[PDB]
RNA sequence: CCGAGCCUGGUGAUAGCUGGUUGUCCAAGAUAGAAUCUUAGUUCAACUUUAAAUUUGCCCACAGAACCCAAAUCCCCUUGUAAAUUUAACUGUUAGUCCAAAGAGGAACAGCUCUUUGGACACUAGGAAAAAACCUUGUAGAGAGAGUAAAAAAUUUAACA
């Protein structure tokens, strides 16, 4: 198939694997910033 | 039920796989011994200039011993004796 | 194949490991030709090495028989009556002797599968494990769910 | 398409967080690097592969050593995810003459010019 | 003899009574025995653990099909101990 | 054919029994596998799995002795997640340095 | 390898030992030894002097004939071979323990 | 299994690698003889001492080449000095 | 979007592993992954991701 | 040891009676349990041709609880052999009809899939209430623990308890309740 | 059993087409294309093979390679390695499938078709459920030794002054 798609074209087993590696972890301190604050 | 169209793996419609921890633990482990192999590949030792003419001599001898033992080839030698011992097949005692 | 073959459990003849070890080798038996080409080694093999090999082991009896043979026998019989018939046609003198020595170094017991690779007169100390080993006792000795 | 892969040279520019990580400092810098092949060989591309054999390291986990140097340097970076990597380092001094049998390694990438198999 | 056991080789009639006359002999009292464990009593096959009592002091435990063999094991088991003749003993020093 | 093929599987097969007889006397003394085996390796000792079922079997008195050295480990090894430093070693996780 | 044995038991090994039929050999490395009522391991073997374990070598025998048959679909592959692995049989005559501790 | 420990130790992963369970010998005379060494041992230690056969070449090749270019970076220097005396 | 990119605890992202080539993944990969790094795919746009 | 071969022989290959009571555990644990007895694991002997498994039995199965809406969601499905014959009754309906089911097949899924699954739920017991034969409640050995602890309800909670446990905030007086 | 009889002989008719092709063991070894009343084949080339002569072969470091209107590539001393060219003799392959990427046709359909770089398969083994093409992994044996490789998805959803 082509590389655009009108479907979500499904990837590599790598490339799932590198995307679910990378995302955005939120830095949030220890304590939730409201009870203690 | 449940089937998949075509072939399991491929096409416009697959066998959705989904990725665990467990290779995503493999892969980040993978990853950063890498780091540490690009860390470790930087801060050379010597300078292009520097490490430019010092194997030649190891280079060269090696090459002219591969022609040499590419040039010295031929048939062996043959020997009266290893004619010769081809009669021993008929000995018997006396 | 093992289940085309036959098994055993490894063993020794009279635990000949324990007390004075002696070779379960007893008789030996060449079959030789003065002529033919196929009997030269072991012609060759009686002429230089059978004698050495006498002397170094004085326990097993050889006999030659020295006969017109188009194919050259070996034979060996052991303590246990076990006989192993080998043909040396057309055999070198350095490999007739490792045969030989392998024969003699050979228990006389038929060479198959065997079970396990060891064995053991008594592979129990400790006592032997039951499922009460490792579980307490009741006090008077009671079942679970029981008055008296 | 799919081709050899160039690396920006920015990639090998060591921080000061990285120099206190790994303790690789980057005056007097280690000489040799030890080597070793960690990945498969298949599903490369025929570069990457007869490269590796041409460092000689067609046998996994097998320490083999190399030059710190630029021209080495480019074919490491070529296959560098299939390998690790490490420098050498030793106390004891060069292996001399008289202790060329009695050498050891070490998982640390340490040599020991003496072995004497026997504990402290 | 190394393989074999005593009592393949000498066999005896009234474990329990020979092991009372050694009691006697050794000046001790006479032991009681005791089941000290039990596993299908009603199953087809049952499974006792007797043992020997003395003085409240137990000397050899039994296992058997039934009460009686449990019993006769464990007097068995006794006189092993008793004349040294244990499966734990010392080999033979040659 | 099958003859040849079948010597990986009774390795495989023979290395499983060991595992799940060692499982199941260390779950009758209180402990699992995966943790005896890493508790052992610490300790520095290289007994492998054979010897471990044929002593499970027929040492039970050995077996518990390998066990509740494993358990005193894993109780060393929770003091020093605790802790990291700053404080005195186990005496089994101690090690001997060879040279 | 390892293995678990006592005084007077048999044991097989797949290779040749370079030692002839009747001699006795000192076996150095042990992981431990028990008696009834104790065992003794070391960190990871024991020391040589605590133990002496003597072994005599009984029997040099070839293994029996072992297949070795490859095999391929539908593309004329097959290949068979034989095998007569070595072996050699020792026996453990005795075990000692001594009192440095 | 404890590999990352025996790493972490300073020991090989696999502890049939190397150290004192697979170095040592595995028999040796009742009488007390030496035995002679296994092959795998032979081997381990020819391939061992090439490996520092190598590593010595391999050191003083880069230390050579190094005094080399001092020597030519030397020269230059001198040689200059040669020029503008001229 | 910007200070999540720079906030993010994970030190792994789509632009360093693809600039290193660490694991061969330029074969899966496109060219224009390198500027299309983890946003995009194909026609679609993924703004959580980074 | 210093035992003899047969004695000896048959007290380790012996079998053994368990004993567990169900109430308030999930059948799932229960027969993660029976089915490793059975199959004979926790025996340090275990082969599978040398049949090693163990009696077991249950009580109480009536009284047993899943976790989650299960008892109201999870089908059990069943094609009696007809056209048409095909049918499903939830584990709620099931358990009404028939107690024992559930845990009995939920050990039939441990199993392995061989020809002793059949001998070994047949050495199995099951009973939905604690009474029992009494052939069947003496050949016993050990009733081993539950997997799981019983959270406890206000009526079990003694006095002392709830005073040690601190009150955590003041209410306003002025509030219906 | 006549779109033109049956018997014999030429006749072992020819068949680019189908089928079949007999003992054991080891090694190397799937490869761009051109022309063809040619595309079910064949000749040359390319690849592969054997024996020999010789020496450079591969990776490649700066520099270098267009106006018009991106990944990379050619060349390339060093370096790390040991292959390469040439000579003499043939044979066989020359109807190819998926995946990743750049594209074209098609519907931004196809397990679709057509070109390019790479990989795998048509060679063994473990895993994704069984699976050709996906992921780990190659040089071959005996073992009742051991350390690892890739390797098991998480998700539950909407009140309002
Ligand atoms: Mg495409
Ligand atoms: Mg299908
Ligand atoms: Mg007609
Ligand atoms: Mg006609
Ligand atoms: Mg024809
Ligand atoms: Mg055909
Ligand atoms: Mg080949
Ligand atoms: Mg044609
Ligand atoms: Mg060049
Ligand atoms: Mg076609
Ligand atoms: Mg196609
Ligand atoms: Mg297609
Ligand atoms: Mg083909
Ligand atoms: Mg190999
Ligand atoms: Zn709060």
């Amino acid at each position: 198939s082509k590389a655009v798609t009108r479907h979500r074209r499904v990837m590599h087993f790598q490339r799932q694997k590198l995307m679910a590696v990378t995302e955005y972890i939120p830095p949030k301190p220890a304590i939730h910033p409201s009870c203690l604050p | 039920r449940g089937r998949i169209p075509g072939r399991q793996w491929i096409g416009k419609h697959r066998r959705p796989r989904f990725v665990s921890l467990r290779a995503k633990q493999n892969m980040i482990r993978r990853l950063e011994i890498e780091a540490e192999n690009h860390y470790w590949l930087s801060m050379p030792y010597m300078t292009r200039e520097q490490e430019r003419g010092h194997a030649a001599v190891r280079r060269r001898e090696a090459f002219e011993a591969i022609k040499a033992a590419a040039t010295s080839k031929f048939p062996p030698h043959r020997f009266i004796a290893d004619q010769l011992d081809h009669l021993n097949v008929t000995k018997k005692w006396s | 194949t093992a289940r085309g073959t036959p098994s055993r459990f490894l063993a020794s003849v009279l635990h000949n490991g324990l007390g004075r070890y002696v070779q379960q080798l007893q008789r030996l038996s060449f079959s030789v030709s003065r002529d033919g080409a196929s009997s030269r080694g072991a012609r060759e093999f009686v002429e230089r090495e059978v004698i050495d090999f006498a002397r170094r082991n004085p326990g097993v009896v050889i006999y030659v028989n020295s006969r017109p043979c188009c194919v050259p026998r070996v034979v060996a019989e052991y303590l246990n009556g076990a006989v192993r018939e080998e043909s040396i046609h057309c055999k070198s003198v350095e490999e007739i002797s490792t045969l030989v020595q392998k024969l003699a170094d050979q228990s006389g017991l038929d060479v198959i599968r065997i079970r396990k690779p060891f064995h053991t007169d008594n592979p129990s100390i400790q006592g032997q494990w039951h499922p009460f080993t490792n579980k307490p006792t009741t006090f008077r000795g009671l079942r679970p769910r029981e008055v008296q | 398409k799919f081709t050899r892969s160039r690396i920006p040279e920015k990639v090998f520019q060591a921080s000061p967080e990285d120099h206190e990580k790994y303790g690789g400092d980057p005056q007097n810098p280690h000489k040799l690097h030890i080597v070793t092949r960690i990945k498969s060989t298949r599903r490369r591309p025929y570069w990457e592969k007869d490269i590796i054999k041409m460092l000689g390291l067609e046998k996994a986990h097998t320490p083999q050593v190399h030059k710190n140097i630029p021209s080495v340097n480019a074919k490491l970076k070529v296959v560098k995810h299939l390998i690790r990597i490490k420098p050498l380092k030793l106390p004891q001094g060069l292996p001399a003459e008289e202790n060329m049998s009695n050498t050891c390694l070490k998982s640390t990438g340490e040599l020991v010019v003496q072995w004497h198999l026997k504990p402290v | 003899m190394t393989g074999k056991e005593l009592f393949e080789m000498w066999k005896i009639i009234n474990p329990m009574g020979l092991l009372v006359e050694e009691l006697k002999k050794r000046n001790v009292s006479a032991p009681e025995s005791r089941l000290t464990r039990q596993s299908g009593g009603t199953t087809a096959l049952p499974l006792y653990f007797v043992g020997l009592y003395c003085d409240k002091k137990l000397i050899a435990e039994g296992p058997g099909e039934t009460v009686l063999v449990a019993e006769e094991e464990a007097a068995r088991v006794a006189l092993r101990k008793l004349y040294g003749f244990t499966e734990n003993r010392r080999p033979w020093n040659y | 054919v099958k003859c040849t093929k079948a010597r990986y599987l009774k390795k495989k097969n023979m290395r499983t029994l060991w595992i799940n007889r060692i499982t199941a006397a260390s779950q009758e003394h209180g402990l699992k596998y995966p943790a005896l085996i890493g508790n052992l390796v610490k300790c520095q000792v290289e007994l492998n799995r054979k010897v471990l079922a044929d002593l499970a079997i027929y040492e039970p008195k050995t077996f518990k002795s390998l066990a509740a050295l494993a358990s005193r480990r894993r109780h060393e090894g929770f003091a020093a997640a605790l802790g990291d430093g700053k404080e005195p070693e186990g005496i089994f996780s101690r090690v001997v340095q060879y040279h | 390898r390892q293995w678990k044995v006592t005084s007077e038991d048999l044991i097989l090994i797949g290779n040749e030992l370079d030692l002839a039929c009747g001699e006795r050999i000192r076996l150095e490395k042990v992981l431990l030894v028990g008696a009834d009522n104790f065992t003794l391991l070391g960190k990871p073997l024991l020391g040589k002097d605590l133990v002496r374990v003597e072994a005599t070598v009984i029997e040099k025998t070839e293994s029996w004939p072992r297949i070795i048959m490859r095999f391929r679909k539908r593309k004329n592959f097959k290949k068979k071979r034989i095998v007569t692995t070595p072996q050699t049989v020792l026996r453990i005559n005795s075990i000692e323990i001594a009192p440095c501790l | 299994a404890g590999g990352q420990w025996r790493l972490q130790q300073g020991l090989a992963a696999n502890p049939s690698g190397y150290g004192p369970l697979t170095e040592l010998p595995d028999w040796s005379y009742a009488d007390g003889r030496p035995a002679p060494p296994m092959k795998g041992q032979l081997r381990r230690k020819a391939e061992r001492e090439t490996f520092a056969r190598r590593v010595v070449l391999l050191s003083q090749e880069m230390d050579a080449g190094l005094q080399a270019w001092q020597l030519r970076q030397q020269k230059l220097q001198e040689e200059q000095r040669k020029q503008e005396n001229a | 979007q910007e200070e999540r990119e720079r906030n993010n605890q994970n030190p792994w992202t789509f632009e360093r592993i693809a600039t290193a080539n660490m694991l061969g993944i330029r074969k899966v990969l496109s060219p224009y992954d390198l500027t299309h790094k983890g946003k995009y795919w194909g026609k679609f746009y993924m703004p959580k991701r980074v | 040891s210093s035992f003899s071969r047969a004695p000896q022989q048959w007290a380790t290959f012996a079998r053994i009676w368990y004993l567990l009571d169900g109430k308030m555990q999930p059948p799932g644990k229960l027969a993660a349990m029976a089915s490793i007895r059975l199959q004979g694991l926790h025996k340090p002997v275990y082969h599978a041709l040398s049949d090693c498994g163990d009696h077991v039995v249950i009580m109480n199965t009536r009284h047993i609880a899943f976790s989650g809406n299960k008892w109201e969601q999870k089908v059990y499905s069943s094609h009696t052999g007809y056209p048409g014959g095909f049918r499903q009754v939830t584990a709620a309906q099931l358990h009404l009809r028939d107690p024992v089911a559930i845990v009995k097949l939920a050990i039939y899924g441990m199993l392995p899939k061989n020809l002793h699954r059949r001998t070994m739920m047949e050495r199995l017991h099951l009973f939905p209430d604690e009474y029992i034969p009494e052939d069947i409640l003496k050949n016993l050995v050990e009733e081993l623990p539950q997997p799981r602890k019983i959270p406890k309800r206000l009526d079990e909670y003694t006095q002392e308890e709830i005073d040690a446990f601190p009150r955590l905030w003041t209410p306003p007086e002025d509030y219906r309740l």
